[PDB]
């Protein structure tokens, strides 16, 4: 019942860099906690009553606030510190929690490595046709992808999926999913790709002539 | 008269001596109750729950206890009985000797700002209340003036026609100031009649114990229903101030 | 060491029920009280509900009334989750984790799948077409998780996305993208290998270049 | 005087509003200390007893509240309805103090409260009529022989019957409010304040219930807290003039 | 299998204080309360006082405040108690027992004597004088407790009696009987063998006749 | 500061004999507990909560009783049974025991087999002179010894031990040891110990002279 605001959702820090995520509660309590959780784990208790840090917990973090607002504190960013952070209350049952703030590492910009790919031949005999592009490698995570047939733009039968922020060179990918019949594949010719990034005012675009 | 006042003190603590006895006789069995049921209450959570040691236990309810004593609700977890229509409600209750008390001051600012306003409020308001009665009984009287009249029309013997008028007067009044706001309260507070008659009677003897408020009740969208009612202190505690100071008479004609 | 030892991933039916385990080590189960959160997608953290095992005590958040029952074992110090007519909705993680105002054990967490589809191999489709060139797979149409995707039976795994899974209609799909230098490609045979344990299904597509 | 009421009337309904205004000010910032106040203690002691839920100590909390209600006592004797306490309660009402500080829980209780009241106020009313010409008289005959001083160092005579009867008061005060004060002070350990507080909100006989001695006996001085209904019985006909005095200043007004 | 394994008997002087421990196993430490108990010789049993050995919590028997501290190692998962300027009142059986309501688990209980006597030896003598006879051992000014006694190395089983110890004059004197066939004796050998742990004595004697 | 009767402190069955022992409390109690303990060993919980019995107790115990009065109840005495029987309360801070009540085996007189020892040789050189007596194997408990120096009767230097009724036979045996200096054992001849048991109303006595 009570609701747990965190923003911003989505938050980049170099290393070396003071970080500050905070808990908003739709009315008063008495105490906040707070979880970190990465890919493929359980939510780690970070700290909790406030400001009180768990066993295994570096110094560089704290917690503080009271009433409606409350904050968690990175002195000192660290590469193992990017992770989601939840808070959490339960001055009031039943237990609620903020939505969660990802923390990812700040890197220099990279643009998209945009590849586009027509259906396989196997696919089209068996009478689908799934055109898809790779847009890789690339930084801030901000992206808009737009699909084009003979000119207009589709929105419908377009599957997105993202990688997570790789552990090694920090950039993000994802793979966008033209699924068309046959049919409607069959009627057009020019299919592109269209993908818009912060690197750019111009757009990166990816196409191919089905002939 | 000094050997009838000892004699009248006698006579007193007598009545209060029999008055405790009625009172525990009614009252202690449901306090012993109470206290069993509380350590009913213990003993089953010390057996549901290891970690909690008697004496840990009782620290809890002892706090519990001075928080509901300080008006703390059990049924919620959250975070006006001050508002403007309450905390004016609460300077009547003050200035009419009445005091239910069910809300109290916690600043010490509150109670000595308290202490100059009724010791100038009461005296204030027993004046107004010489008044009230005055113009109340005066408009009463002009209107038995026909009542009395219609029995003389009627034949009725003289003497017997004025006690009837007061007759007349007493039932009036209780209609209007005891009945009707019994009535009132037991639709609007959701009392029994037995308990509204309390309220009534215990509110305008000005005991005000404050275990039944009028109002009170947290959920009632009718605030202004809380001042209305005070209008009804107002007229009701002169024709009460009458009864008191005439059923004391009747003990003067006993003694 | 504290432990929370959750049961096996489970996938069901529409309509289906389902009951999930929690055992706990290393502490005396009796003496806390463990609750049940669910994690849909990453972001939203929901309290189920709380049982005492030591009085089996239970209260439900509002929302879980009619769905949950939980239960407790304190033989075998495991607690349990019991999930009743089944909806796509309920797809999620569960947790078992322990406290009474902060959540300081947590299991591993148990994934629960609700679908209709049938164990489903995944059809297999080659992405074919500057120094670097890119290839894929396109992995559709197959049920349930997992699948595995390597490239020349793994010997070529730097420069490898593989994306996560979407549920589409009661089936998953994803690609995998791997970058070569355009020197390597189409000299030395690319094949991406995918396993579906599921359905015992082994299969190597040869990416080729389009005539 | 229909001028002089309408005009008294508005005075007072203005005064009323007034004190409205002051007392939420006042007391509307602390409004909710007793709940945060419960709010702490369960808080600290789920943090304490790990195998206690919150839904649980919420039961117990309820449990305890409808015990005390019932006249149950944190005990760690204490009958609210033994004869000692019982008097006093019926003390109370004929005074028409009504502290409450413990209410009647049985239909029966408040049937027969009603019919004890109704007959015992009067009572109790002519009896104080009684005691306080008995003692003012007196108090008088005490008076003249200080009038005999202030005569024999040449102050007009109406200059002393104002000065010996303002003495009357000042020695009443200091007997019978002060005294109190510093006893309910070394007694109930509340601040002086406090027990002044409790002393006029007795004598006033508005009786709120927040503060009492509870003339229950105890230990050290237990005969002396059923004695104190004696310093109530003498104290209220000191506070009767005092009012009637600022009633007779109000009437000047 | 909930268990409360104490510390062994103690010996301390007149005004010296003394502390003993008792470790609990089979369930968690921290989710019960502790309680100790006192049995002086094998009468009435007293309460002494409680701790949580979660949160610290301490409540003393009026009698024992004074006397009694008690305190807890939560890693260790071991309760203490300590008593203080001891007089020979406090000799008694000290029991740890787990409980908020009923005493369900007990430690197997610690003795403590208060005593300003000293670890001495015991004097051994024989107690020499129907179908059957009785001798004896009479092992007297030992202290302190205990000492063993058995007969022929235990070839003498039944028919055997040891007594309680007594205190006789500040320190500890008890006496064995064993009955055989009176053709047994003195036809053959029957010997005492008395060990006093405390003194490393180990004493055997040949009950000769008068 | 609630005090615990248990009357009579002693009492003795005969097995197949049902037994009832009582706890009465000088206030109201809202439950009484129960403990067995036997020579040598710690109580153990027996009937908790008036009437419930702990894991190993036998059906043959039970426990009843409400306010000031409660009661432990053996259907039918068995041997194991002899112990000593405490009850206890904690329905008022601080708890309390009764003084516990013993229970003996019932079995067959028997007449005290009565020997008398004068002082070794080997003490004598030492300078102490212990005279000892053993009265063995006799039922019941209550037996009176006497000491007698040249007929006249000496209560001085006298130490009593007694053992717990034996667990084989259930008979008791005292050792009555007169204990004097060389000086005043070797002043007198006759020395004779007396003891007078139910089992007769003449004397048992054994004796010596000196000489
Ligand atoms: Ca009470
Ligand atoms: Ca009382
Ligand atoms: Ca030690
Ligand atoms: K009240
Ligand atoms: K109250
Ligand atoms: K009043
Ligand atoms: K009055
Ligand atoms: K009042
Ligand atoms: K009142
Ligand atoms: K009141």
């Amino acid at each position: 019942q009570i609701v747990l605001t965190q923003s911003p959702a989505i938050m980049s820090a170099s290393p070396g860099e003071k970080v500050t995520m905070t808990c908003s509660a739709s009315s008063s309590v008495s105490y906040m906690h707070w979880y970190q959780q990465k890919s493929g784990t359980s939510p780690k208790r970070w700290i909790y009553d406030t400001s009180k840090l768990a066993s295994g917990v570096p110094a560089r973090f704290s917690g503080s606030g009271s009433g409606t607002s409350y904050s968690l504190t990175i002195s000192s960013m660290e590469a193992e510190d990017a992770a989601t952070y939840y808070c959490q209350q339960w001055s009031n049952s039943p237990p609620t929690f903020g939505a969660g703030a990802k923390l990812e590492l700040k890197r220099a910009d990279a643009a998209p490595t945009v590849s586009i790919f027509p259906p396989s031949s196997e696919q089209l005999t068996s009478g689908g046709a799934s055109v898809v592009c790779f847009l890789n490698n690339f930084y801030p995570k901000d992206i808009n992808v737009k699909w084009k047939i003979d000119g207009s733009e589709r929105q419908n039968g377009v599957l997105n999926s993202w990688t997570d922020q790789d552990s090694k060179d920090s950039t993000y990918s994802m793979s966008s999913t033209l699924t068309l019949t046959k049919d409607e594949y069959e009627r057009h010719n020019s299919y592109t790709c269209e993908a818009t990034h912060k690197t750019s005012t111009s757009p990166i675009v990816k196409s191919f002539n089905r002939n | 008269r000094s050997t009838t006042l000892l004699a009248l003190l006698a006579l007193v603590l007598l009545y209060l001596v029999s008055g405790a006895l009625v009172f525990r006789a009614l009252e202690q069995p449901h306090e012993q109750q109470a206290q069993r049921e509380l350590g009913e209450v213990r003993e089953k959570f010390l057996r549901a729950h290891p970690c909690v040691s008697d004496q840990e236990l009782g620290l809890l309810i002892k706090e519990v206890a001075d928080a509901l004593g300080g008006g703390a609700d059990p049924e919620t977890q959250s975070t006006s009985a001050w508002d403007l229509g309450s905390a004016f409600f609460f300077s009547g209750t003050i200035i009419t000797t009445i005091g239910y008390g069910n809300v109290a001051l916690r600043t010490d600012a509150g109670r000595l700002f308290c202490i100059f306003y009724a010791l100038v409020g009461i005296p204030l308001f027993g004046i107004l209340l010489a008044g009230v009665g005055d113009r109340l009984g005066s408009s009463l009287r002009h209107g038995i003036g026909h009542i009395e009249a219609i029995f003389l029309k009627w034949h009725v013997p003289p003497e017997l026609v004025r006690v009837l008028s007061a007759m007349l007067f007493l039932l009036i009044g209780c209609l209007l100031f005891v009945l009707t706001p019994t009535f009132v309260f037991c639709y609007m507070e959701d009392w029994s009649k037995l308990e509204a008659i309390y309220f009534v009677i215990v509110t305008l003897t000005t005991v005000g114990f404050g275990d039944y408020v009028a109002g009170a009740d947290p959920r009632q969208d009718s605030p202004a229903y809380q001042p209305l009612v005070w209008f009804w202190i107002l007229l009701g505690l002169p024709y009460f101030a009458s009864v008191l100071t005439t059923i004391g008479n009747w003990l003067r004609v006993v003694s | 060491e504290v432990q929370l030892q959750q049961s096996g991933p489970e996938l069901v039916k529409p309509g289906a029920s389902m009951k999930t385990s929690c055992k706990v080590s290393g502490y005396s189960f009796t003496g806390y009280i463990m609750n049940w959160v669910k994690q849909r997608h990453g972001k939203n953290l929901e309290w189920i509900g709380l049982i005492n095992p030591n009085t089996g005590y239970t209260t439900y958040n509002q929302k879980f009334k009619g769905k949950a029952t939980l239960t407790v074992d304190k033989s075998s110090s495991t607690a349990y989750m019991e999930l009743l007519s089944l909806t796509s909705e309920d797809s999620a993680i569960y947790y078992c984790t322990r406290g009474n105002y902060v959540f300081d054990y947590w299991g591993q967490g148990t994934t629960l799948t609700v679908s209709s589809a049938k164990t489903t191999p995944p059809s297999v489709y080659p992405l074919a077409p500057n120094s670097m060139v890119t290839l894929g797979c396109l992995v559709k149409g197959y049920f349930p998780e997992p699948v595995t995707v390597t490239w020349n039976s793994g010997s070529l795994s730097s420069g490898v996305h593989t994306f996560p899974a979407v549920l589409q209609s009661d089936l998953y799909t994803l690609s995998s993208s791997v970058t070569v230098p355009s020197s390597s490609w189409p000299s030395e045979t690319v094949t991406c290998n995918v396993a579906h344990p599921a359905s015992s299904t082994k299969v190597d597509k040869k990416i080729v270049p389009r005539d």
